[PDB]
DNA sequence: TCGTAGCTGAGGCCTCACGATGGACTTTTTGAAT
DNA sequence: ACCATCGTGAGGCCTCAGCTACGACT
């Protein structure tokens, strides 16, 4: 990452247009709650009820998801070792359960300074300062930008923009962590709360949100089903990218390691969950991806349909290779990207190359 | 930048056939009875350039691979009377 | 007599390019194109099966009549209806296009709104309530509707009149002033918009040249014992019982059958259905026969052919810028190609205004018996002084004997060379003049004997120079041609195999060499050259140009 | 003159040149000779083998070559490139615009025709029964106007008193039936030549004429001449001006004749025909039937074009456009007709 | 301007086979066991389309023509491994 | 403690659960249980299969599931995403920075490997004929070099006397074969460990000690440890620290055992070897043959890690690694060493 | 329930050599382009 | 030395279904 090393690294000049996308591939899903997936040579075929659903190139393949009760032949998963392609497993609603590893990363310098970072409470404090700002800054934008009010709401009431700004100043001026989750609190609650603001320029039929559902394990929502649901499977991104830099992403700072829930990588994803999970529903639903029939009522709560499933995962992959631009670099980058390029600069935020994390705000 | 490539062969052996037949399933798709349609990138047309100087067996078999282009664009340049063709496309594989 | 019922489609050029119309009626000279083509294909499928038929009495049906005749005694006019949609007793033309809908208000142009109004007033008059039709875009398979106007009446009844007018008239339309009409008129080929104003004097530049279109290349058949044969649409050339090789037949525009080589029937058959032309040369190349097809489809152009045949003063005018453009061409060709070591390697100046002095007796000959002395005279000093740069200097053998012209069997290598390449250029421009048209044998300065069509004859002379010698001159230096490659006899020196298979090659490529028009200023083809010459001196006989271009480097 | 046409009927024919001679060969075995004195155009039918070395020679002597299917198909002429023809070609234009020339040529070719249709009307009058013998009083108004023509003072009175005669005997055109009108195949005298078919029988008689004039077309160019500038009809706009001059004698005893057998013979019928918005159209096999009886036409021989030699019609075609080129060139004086 | 056009068949009839087959050969060169090269312009390209949708039974046969570009510069889109190929060149022939 | 490993060997072997229980299953016919309560890591020969209900239960219950070849090759771990794995690890790495357990914990394995060492001479003293009984000054000598990691002040020291020891061992192990010197396969005591084997006895040695690391490896990832951060050596440059740590005290045990078994019974012998500007390098058979033999040594069964069971050496490895654990996280002092 | 890599069979493309039925030709108009 | 498309066979591609072996490995 020289230009940018170089730009941060203080000894300022402009950034060059980015060296392209090499030698990476495709996610694999297995949504198919009663899949079977099985090795032949190179190819790897999915089927289901005995008959050849589909296969997947093997090189390229970048990485695989197993949701639920989907079946894996040894055979495959060996394959897959031997190109160290990680592989995942996860629940029917996607809670993140497990994966593999392969004899740990090479580096180790930089698992050490990670420790290192992860034992001075200051740097994690202003870690999770930043952090918790850039995600209140994207709800900002996302807020006001995507506002639809038919006269008069169009323009997002400005008591609630001096609201979340003073949420920022108060962020930064958090003392400790503690404090840190108040705020945090507080924001998200009046965030969700107004959410319902844009989508479908109202709610739908039986698309209701009630935002006390959040901390609320089985859904009771539609709505809260997809976000949960975003969250988590972003989640997973998250988790196998800081996995490939050699990060730990167990070891968190702010966020604390519980199962299921990778602590760093928890942590990591905060600023992107507005521009990615919020962004990814708000598509499939003013965009009539996902409607009232499209889910399924239980005790449990509201669940997916297959046909839901397949379609919310087309569409977060969409946003996954949707490009942007970076703010401090500006080219365009797909958002899979500046996954690792932001866990690299904050491996070289650790190794103290640089002076401070660029938190990629928009 | 990434590209489509079309490939033809004609072997004589069935021990090569089999071998270059899935190792080319492991690039591309089947298209046409002896033909399979190809998008690809750089480094991985230059490992199916060097798989096949070795499978098959120069003298007397004959593969042949074809840049069509960009792959953006590439209906333009083609043309099928019997199944509709439509080239590959780049999605993660949900199912 | 004077004129019978004017096809409906030549109303439909007709206010499209009334130039075109006269062309296409008239005489006629259709040609294809890449959309003439494609309609003729998207037609033939559908509509040229024949359909339903039109009921004389008509009380209570459909019908899907396709391909219908009708034609008007009082209007004056024919049509084929591209197919007749009707409810019992009102009935509705349709026509099918090839393209997209047109992005034009209605989504239709002027002309086949014409074609619409104008048959179906037919239809009515054959007894039958229309008022209006439809297009059937076949591409976007789409009916867009049209109502008959009344203006749009007048559009056609007018466009009969003036249409009825001018061939009356008989007198070439102008061609489109700089319109993007004439670049896919597909005649631009021989409309020759751009050039025929910018010699028909009303002054601007012409474009770049609309290139080559439906073209092929000749078929020489050297080999002395081959056999030529066809098989389905491939013809294969054989010797010895081996397929020495085929040519695509599309691809085939010309055949050249040299000696003794044999054809099959079927072949000729063949050539004659897709009217490829066939020509019959000696072993050494003297243009003995060819074939012909029912003439030409235009009169008029061999009628000012004539006319300018019979005009004393026209052929002297024309023979005097010939053989002036000739010696020009002798001009550059010497003073440019000259090879000294030092010394010579400028053209020595008193053979400059020899040479000058020659074109300016040139214009200067009252007669052209003069004229064949001042042409004899230069030719002479020409060839003379010919040897000054072959190879800088003649090679082993390669000695030229000047006197040997007018000398059938040739006594030398390079005199061989030269009659060959002559007499095999000749066939190229009696080609290219039949193709026009153009009577290859009524020439106005040459004279009409055996193996050499006067008017081609004629017409070659400024050529000579910048085909023929430079072919000859490329081949020498270039050491394609050496002593062993020639053959001695008591007729003289004669060509192996290897030197006419290399020979006629080198000239092929002299063919296929670009160069720029000195009036045009764009790269064009020698053998476009031919075509564009031809046709432009069709024009000039018709009149429409004041004076024929010579085409002078 | 010169010499006579030559035709091979066989697909089989294997031809080449005995010095002076051409020789004929069936399968090794040998069938004809022209040798090369009185020979005309040599036409070769479908698949027909002739050797390079005759062919050089026929050029040499300067002979028309020509090709037609097995089926009888004209395709192709072959020219050799000699002043024969362009001397024709040159005296037919300038010639061509002179007037009189064209006056005399044209008055002869009309009466031509005329002579040759009251020589039809008595030759197959069919108003028998009781009138074997057609009316006198329309023959005295014919004889004058094969008089009127010999007459003409200037072309647009030839072409009026041509359309005049010619409905006239149109009228009478339908007694030439095998016995009586000829119901459901009626015959106009008005709606003549109307571009489009209205009756069977003007239908016939078009099909006839193209393919005439077609024959006329093919023999004319076998000669030197061109045949689209004509001395009598309008040359421009497709037209072949000199073919529409030289079939107007030949109508009745070919055309005419034609449908006479084609109709008399039950060849046509009724069901034949399809009607189509005042259009009276024939079906392919009508088509090619009648095309048979043309040929059967075609293949009856006259003898006396000038001189015995019962020749075909089509033989007769060529002798009589080379009779033409005798009276151009100021060979023979005044170009006499053949008349029956 | 001239374009080189790469065209690949599956027939399943013997009769269309043959009638296919050489009317192919009307059109460009034999280069694969069932692939033709073609140099061909836009006017002959649309007698080609022509004539193959309709020597052709569409719902179950198949062929392909691929434009592969101006034909000057081929074989940088080319690559043959068994013999060698270069591409069609107009010249007339003249054996 | 927890629990106790399970193997698997059948390619056939088909897993489910039962409640609490793992059921093992040849042919739908009933093999054995695992139940859970006792359990450690599942390790899955090649092309064994369990159900992923009995995946998802490990993963709740925190088992770290490992793949193996049918041959036995270790290709992955599967592990859970909870706290068992970091908790020990964050553990690692603060008590990684705090001196004097690395001190302790050092000269614990440094006396280990060295009691084991001797306790190998008295195993395996093959001087015999005169002198079954080994030199006793050497063995002062040593009870003395443990005693001297037993006071041992600093690191560099620690590995200084380390050195001084080992090779003290490595002048007496030419006494280890079977008999006498190995003329043809001779050992040097001052080559030791230089890179390529400059003698076929270091070769082997190599060897084995390459392959027992990389077991070292395997086991103690199962564990939620990570290798490369070791105390004692240095940690980066790819070497695997922690687990080149924890690989001394077996050496003996292991490896100086499996060379000799693959020499004293004759699997290893002269022509094995090939000779390459000073490279003493094995054939792959003799490779595979020494690697079999190695399985042999990783088959044999020790009792007492702390308790009677009877366990390979293979299991005692990650009862070994448990213990650490139980080290660190202050659960249980003073890390006691396997000792023999 | 080892699961997959490798090998046999059987059908169907694909083309050629060598054979054998017999020997196309239809009046005229239409046919693009901006 | 009547020609040239048309139609059969027999071999050689081309792929698949169905079998049998073995275990990538340092
Ligand atoms: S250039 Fe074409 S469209 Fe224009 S007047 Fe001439 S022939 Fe007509
Ligand atoms: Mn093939
Ligand atoms: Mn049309
Ligand atoms: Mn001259
Ligand atoms: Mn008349
Ligand atoms: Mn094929
Ligand atoms: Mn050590």
């Amino acid at each position: 990452l020289p230009d940018e090393v170089r730009f941060l690294s203080h000894l300022s000049v402009e950034p060059r247009p980015i060296i392209p996308a090499d030698g990476r591939g495709l996610p694999l899903y297995v949504q198919s709650p009663k899949a079977y997936v099985r090795k032949d040579g190179d190819c790897l075929v999915i089927e289901e009820e005995r008959v050849r659903v589909a296969e997947a190139r093997l090189g390229e393949t970048s990485q695989v998801a197993l949701f639920g009760n989907a079946t894996l032949t040894t055979a495959a998963l060996h394959e897959c070792l031997r190109r160290e392609i990680p592989v995942t497993w996860l629940s029917y609603g996607g809670w993140f359960m497990g994966h593999t590893v392969s004899t740990g990363h090479r580096n180790v310098e930089t698992r050490t300074y990670q420790y290192q970072r992860s034992f001075d409470p200051e740097t994690c404090l202003n870690l999770a300062r930043r952090w918790i700002v850039a995600k209140i800054a994207n709800c900002r934008t996302l807020l006001r930008r995507n506002w639809r009010g038919e006269g008069d709401e169009a323009k997002a009431p400005p008591g609630l923009l001096m609201s979340l700004q003073d949420d920022m100043r108060h962020a930064m001026r958090a003392p400790s962590l503690e404090v840190l989750l108040g705020i945090e609190g507080a924001s998200a609650g009046r965030y969700f709360q107004h959410f319902s603001r844009m989508l479908r320029g109202g709610d739908g039929e039986g698309m209701g949100f009630d935002f006390t559902t959040r901390n609320r394990r089985p859904p009771k929502d539609p709505v809260n089903a997809l976000l949960s649901f975003a969250y988590a499977m972003l989640t997973r991104e998250w988790t196998v990218a800081l996995a490939a830099v050699g990060l730990d992403p167990y070891r968190g700072f702010y966020h604390q390691p519980r199962f299921g829930r990778p602590a760093l990588a928890l942590d990591m994803m905060e600023p992107f969950r507005p521009l990615i999970a919020d962004s990814t529903v708000l598509m499939a639903i003013n965009n009539g991806e996902i409607r009232t029939g499209d889910f399924v009522r239980s005790a449990g709560g509201c669940n997916l349909t297959d046909s839901a499933r397949k379609r919310f995962i087309a569409g977060f992959e969409r946003r996954m290779e949707q490009e942007v631009t970076h703010p401090i670099f500006k080219y365009t980058i797909s958002y899979r990207r500046l996954l690792e390029v932001q866990a690299r600069l904050l491996t070289r935020y650790l190794s103290g190359e640089i002076p401070a994390y660029p938190n990629f705000v928009t | 930048m990434e590209h489509l490539y079309i490939v033809s062969y004609d072997i004589r052996n069935q021990r090569r056939w089999r071998r270059l037949f899935k190792t080319m399933h492991g690039f591309g798709c089947w298209l046409q009875l002896s033909v399979f349609q190809c998008r690809l990138d750089r480094i991985r047309i230059i490992k199916m350039e060097a798989a096949i100087n070795e499978i098959v067996n120069h003298a007397e078999d004959h593969v042949l691979i074809l840049d069509l282009g960009p792959a953006e664009n590439v209906k333009p340049k083609v043309s099928s009377i019997g199944k509709t063709f439509d080239p590959i496309l780049r999605q993660a594989v949900i199912v | 007599g004077s004129i019978p019922l004017i096809p409906v489609r030549m109303l439909n050029e007709h206010v499209y390019c009334p130039r075109l119309a006269y062309l296409m009626w008239v005489q006629g000279e259709f040609s294809h194109n890449e959309f003439t083509v494609d309609g003729v294909i998207r037609h033939r499928r559908v509509d040229a099966g024949g359909g339903v038929l039109p009921s004389e009495t008509q009380e209570d049906s459909r019908i899907h009549a396709r391909s219908v005749s009708l034609s008007s005694e009082r209007l004056g006019i024919t049509a084929k209806i591209d197919l007749v949609e009707g409810e019992g007793a009102y009935v509705s033309p349709v026509d099918y296009k090839r393209g997209k809908r047109p992005h034009v208000a209605g989504g239709a142009y002027e002309p086949e709104r014409v074609q619409l109004c104008a048959q179906g007033l037919l239809l009515r008059e054959h007894g039958f309530a229309s008022d209006g039709g439809a297009l059937y875009f076949v591409a976007s398979r789409e009916r867009v509707p049209v109502a008959f106007d009344d203006e749009l009446i007048g559009r056609t009844l007018a466009a009969i009149d003036e249409m009825g007018r001018t061939a009356l008239s008989g007198t070439m339309p102008p061609p489109l002033e700089d319109s993007p009409k004439c670049p896919r008129c597909s005649l631009v080929g021989i409309c020759l918009p751009d050039e025929v104003r910018f010699l028909s004097h009303l002054s601007v530049e012409p474009r770049p040249i609309i290139p080559a279109d439906g073209r092929g290349l000749p078929l020489y058949v050297q080999s002395p014992k081959a056999y030529v044969r066809k098989d389905g649409d491939c013809l294969v050339i054989e010797e010895e019982r081996v397929r020495v090789a085929e040519a695509r037949l599309g691809e085939t525009s010309q055949v050249a059958l040299f000696g003794n080589a044999t054809l099959t029937t079927a072949a000729l058959h063949e050539c004659l259905r897709r009217e490829i032309p066939v020509t019959w040369l000696s072993y050494g190349g003297w243009f003995m026969g060819h074939t012909v097809s029912t003439g030409h489809r235009n009169v008029e152009t061999r009628t000012y052919q004539y006319q300018r045949s019979f005009d004393p003063e026209t052929c002297l005018n024309l023979a005097r810028r010939w053989i002036v453009a000739k010696i020009a061409n002798c001009r550059t060709l010497l003073r440019r190609n000259w090879r000294g070591e030092g010394d010579e390697a400028k053209a020595p100046p008193g053979l400059l205004m020899s040479l000058q002095d020659d074109m300016r007796h040139a214009m200067r000959a009252p007669s052209l018996e003069v004229l064949l002395g001042i042409e004899g005279a230069s030719a002479g000093r020409y060839f003379q002084h010919f040897s000054r740069m072959l190879r800088g200097g003649d090679g082993e053998g390669m000695g030229f004997d000047f006197t040997t012209r007018n000398r059938r069997p040739p006594k030398d290598p390079v005199n061989a060379l030269l009659s060959f390449a002559y007499a095999m250029l000749t066939r190229e421009w009696t080609v290219a003049l039949a193709a026009v048209g153009l009577d290859p044998y009524r020439g106005f300065y040459h004279q009409p004997r055996f193996g050499r069509p006067a008017l081609a004859l004629d017409m070659m002379e400024p050529f000579r120079p910048l085909i023929a010698d430079s072919t000859v001159l490329m081949a020498i230096n270039n050491g394609e041609i050496r002593t062993g490659d020639f053959v001695r006899s008591a007729g003289g020196c004669n060509l192996t195999d290897s030197a006419r298979k290399r020979f006629i090659a080198g000239f092929e490529r002299r063919m296929e060499q670009e160069v720029t028009h000195p009036i045009f200023k764009y790269t064009i083809s020698y053998r476009r050259l031919l075509e564009v010459q031809a046709r432009l001196l069709t024009r000039y006989l018709s009149g429409e140009i004041p004076a024929y271009p010579n085409f002078v480097t």
